[PDB]
């Protein structure tokens, strides 16, 4: 369920 | 006392000395050695050390009054040099915090004299290199303190500081190379900066440094300078005093205002060793008559402007009189008195416009040389003491605390000349000589209700301001990813900046793990998930953060071996 | 080889708004008057007016770090127009290369603040190291400071003389 880079 | 450190974080302290060390680090080391000396002093339990930077609020204040030594250490050491030389703004914010604290405490007896026993001794040290002032508008050649004050009630005082705050400025002038000249100076020369006039006005000696040895000399000078007192403007009243007949008449005497005619000086206010609270009985008179019909009060100065008449007069003493004797800082004034060598006489001190009809007013105290002629002490009596004291002598020597009608009307005329707020301490004084029924309980010349309600509403707004400052303090810097606007995916685009506090989760998220380490991390998650112990980990390198404590490790561990 | 006629020609071109040629002939005037900037330029040729002329010319030519360096060449530094020049982001003249040539602590401090404000960390690091140069410290006995200023003047002027013509 991670769709992108974590900090941004 | 309160210790405050306003430390520059302008890029000027990114210059380095011949030691290979930046000015910012030299400032941090100086502050460290300062608080080590202050802990060497047993008053460190009463000392509180707070920190202010030059940057914009709410991040201007670093350590609040509720913060501890550990947080203070962490903030002072982790300060970083990115600011600008906005000395006026930083000083304004610091003194606004001090005045907010003072009016929250409410010891500021506005319109009710100035109580010497109500003190909040604060020493603020501002550390700069002495470079030019920087502003987003441009350069500034003068220390212009900003005049727009969002804090309400600052108009009650003409100056942003008070008499219990002393500001000292350290100016860093360490040369780029090693100074070939060996410093044989035994003293600290004064600096040439725009901070220096404001330092002298608030009552401080701004120092400029060049080597660590005399830096330590400056630091121990400040350590000796950490005391509690009142900063008072001294002005000569009347003509010059008579020259001593034991010396030749000096033709070359300069005809003008002497520094001992007009010098700003501190008077030490020593607290009671039995209680730890300073004890005083008679506040200084105000520079206006207290009107019970005035809806507003005149703005008082930061320092009490008193005038001493140099006429030598006999200091009259009556037993059981509560008088306030305080010891003065050494000065050209005290030096001139101890050169005159007259401990048996005294010079009267007055406050202008302390009476309704008298511009100079009536005498409220005197300066008197000590018996050993080592110092000059200020003796503060009730206002118009040459009128009050013969009345007390007649009452307690002839009338036996049973006043006649002529004495009663003379005392009432004295009360009419007496400024309205003094009745309280006068009542306490008379009841401790032993006639509590001499002054009845019915009359109380209080201030006007409009001013009282204004002061109460001011105190409420000060409580709100203190609450919001307490909320605002302790907030770190906020790094932005804001939209960078540029011309020559619809005008709202921002390239993301790199964050040190990113802390990527390679195990939880797959968009980490760059191409070089991909196979190895893949085998690592597979080994983790197919090992599947009781504890599963989401970070490969959890070594530590800042420190490794043996006491904490032993506390988290258990030792089932007493061995007695 | 006549600095006066050089100034005349360059001022005519400044009137005709040919700023590239104006800088070209100003630099040729400087190279006429001094032996290719191996000595300090004489101020009677590089008066305050002439320097202000190439200030305006360079600002209209959009070399903002260069116009900042010429602001430093002025007898009294016009920090206001220097900050006005560094405010814009539409520069053309290698900011992170002329941070070596700049020698004033105040403009360097402004650069550091602006780079931190706009999040330009590597240029900010360059500026911090340039400040941390031990050559200039604003507390030196000023002989070293004048020598370093003269050296940077010579190298910067030869850099512009390499760029133009």
């Amino acid at each position: 369920t991670s769709p992108s880079y974590s900090p941004t | 006392p309160i210790l405050l450190f306003l430390i520059d974080t302008s890029a000027s302290m990114n210059q380095r000395s011949h030691l290979g060390t930046t000015y910012l680090d030299t400032a941090k080391g100086a502050v460290e050695t300062f608080m080590k000396l202050r802990a060497r002093d047993p008053a460190s339990r009463g000392d509180r050390y707070m920190l202010v930077t030059f940057e914009e609020p709410p991040y201007a204040i670093k350590a609040g009054w509720k913060e501890n030594h550990a947080t203070f250490m962490n903030e002072l050491k982790n300060l970083q040099a990115e600011g600008l030389t906005t000395l006026g703004q930083s000083l304004r914010t610091a003194f606004d915090l001090l005045n907010l604290n003072r009016l929250v405490t409410g010891i500021d007896n506005y319109g009710q004299g100035r109580n010497p026993f109500f003190l909040e001794p604060a020493i603020i040290i501002t550390i700069t290199d002495g470079s030019k002032l920087t502003t987003t508008s441009g350069v500034q050649d003068e220390l212009h303190l900003p005049l727009n004050s969002p804090l309400p009630g600052s108009e009650l005082t003409k100056e942003p500081f008070r008499w219990d705050q002393r500001l000292f400025a350290l100016v860093l002038r360490l040369p780029g190379t090693m100074s070939v000249e060996s410093e044989q100076l035994t003293g600290v020369p004064l600096d040439d900066s725009a901070i220096t006039p404001m330092c002298e006005v608030t009552g401080g000696r701004s120092y400029s440094v060049c080597s660590p040895r005399m830096l330590n000399q400056c630091l121990e000078s400040l350590v000796q300078k950490v005391q509690s007192g009142v900063v008072i403007n001294f002005e000569k009243a009347g003509p010059d005093p008579s020259p001593v007949e034991d010396g030749q008449p000096d033709i070359s005497r300069p005809f003008g205002s002497q520094p001992w005619h007009s010098c700003h000086k501190l008077i030490y206010v020593r607290p009671n060793p039995k209680t730890g609270v300073p004890i005083g009985h008679w506040p200084v008179p105000e520079s206006f008559w207290p009107d019970q019909n005035s809806p507003t009060l005149p703005p008082r100065t930061s320092h009490p402007v008193v005038k001493f008449s140099c006429t030598d007069c006999e200091p009259m003493v009556i037993d059981k009189l509560p008088f306030d004797k305080y010891e003065l800082e050494p000065s050209p004034l005290t030096q001139f008195i101890l050169e005159r060598k007259s401990p048996q006489t005294c010079w009267q001190v007055y406050v202008s416009n302390s009476a309704k009809y008298s511009e100079l007013g009536h005498p409220f105290g005197y300066l008197k040389a000590s018996t050993a002629l080592n110092c000059v002490n200020l003796f503060v009596m009730p206002y118009n003491y040459p009128v009050l004291l013969p009345l007390l002598d007649d009452l307690f020597k002839v009338h036996k605390a049973k006043p006649t009608l002529k004495w009663r009307q003379s005392f009432e005329s004295y009360l009419k000349t007496m400024p309205p707020y003094y009745l309280g301490p006068l009542k306490k004084a008379v009841r401790m000589m032993g006639a509590p029924n001499l002054i009845a309980d019915s009359m109380e010349y209080g201030l006007s209700y409009s001013v009282i309600s204004y002061l109460k509403k001011l105190s409420q707004q000060a409580k709100i301001e203190s609450d919001r400052v307490i909320g605002s303090v302790g907030k770190k810097v906020v790094q932005e990813t804001g939209i960078k606007v540029r011309s020559r995916e619809y005008t709202g685009f921002q390239v993301a900046l790199l964050n040190k506090d990113l802390k990527p989760q390679t195990f939880r998220n797959a968009y980490d793990i760059p191409r070089r380490n991909l196979l190895d991390h893949l085998t690592r998650m597979r080994s983790n998930l197919l090992k599947s112990t009781r504890r599963f980990l989401k970070g490969q390198d959890e070594d530590q953060v800042h420190s490794v404590p043996i006491a904490q490790m032993g506390n988290y561990q258990e030792y089932l071996k007493q061995v007695p | 080889n006549n600095h006066s006629w050089l100034i005349i020609q360059a001022d005519i071109y400044f009137a005709t708004n040919q700023y590239s040629a104006a800088l070209h002939y100003y630099l040729q005037a400087g190279a006429v008057c001094s032996d290719f900037f191996n000595k300090a330029v004489p101020p009677d040729v590089y008066t305050d007016q002439v320097i202000k002329r190439m200030i305006k010319c360079c600002s209209l030519l959009n070399c903002h770090t260069q116009v900042a360096i010429l602001c430093q060449f002025l007898r009294e530094i016009d920090y206001k127009t220097a900050f006005k020049s560094l405010q814009e982001q539409n520069s053309h003249d290698a900011m992170d290369s002329y941070y070596d040539y700049i020698w004033d602590v105040t403009i360097l401090e402004y650069l550091t603040y602006l780079h931190h404000k706009r999040g330009e960390t590597d240029k900010r690091q360059i500026a911090i190291k340039a400040i941390g140069q031990t050559e200039l410290n604003a507390s030196n006995p000023e002989e070293v400071l004048q020598l370093a200023a003269q050296r940077r003047k010579k190298k910067f002027l030869q850099a512009m003389a390499k760029l133009y013509f």
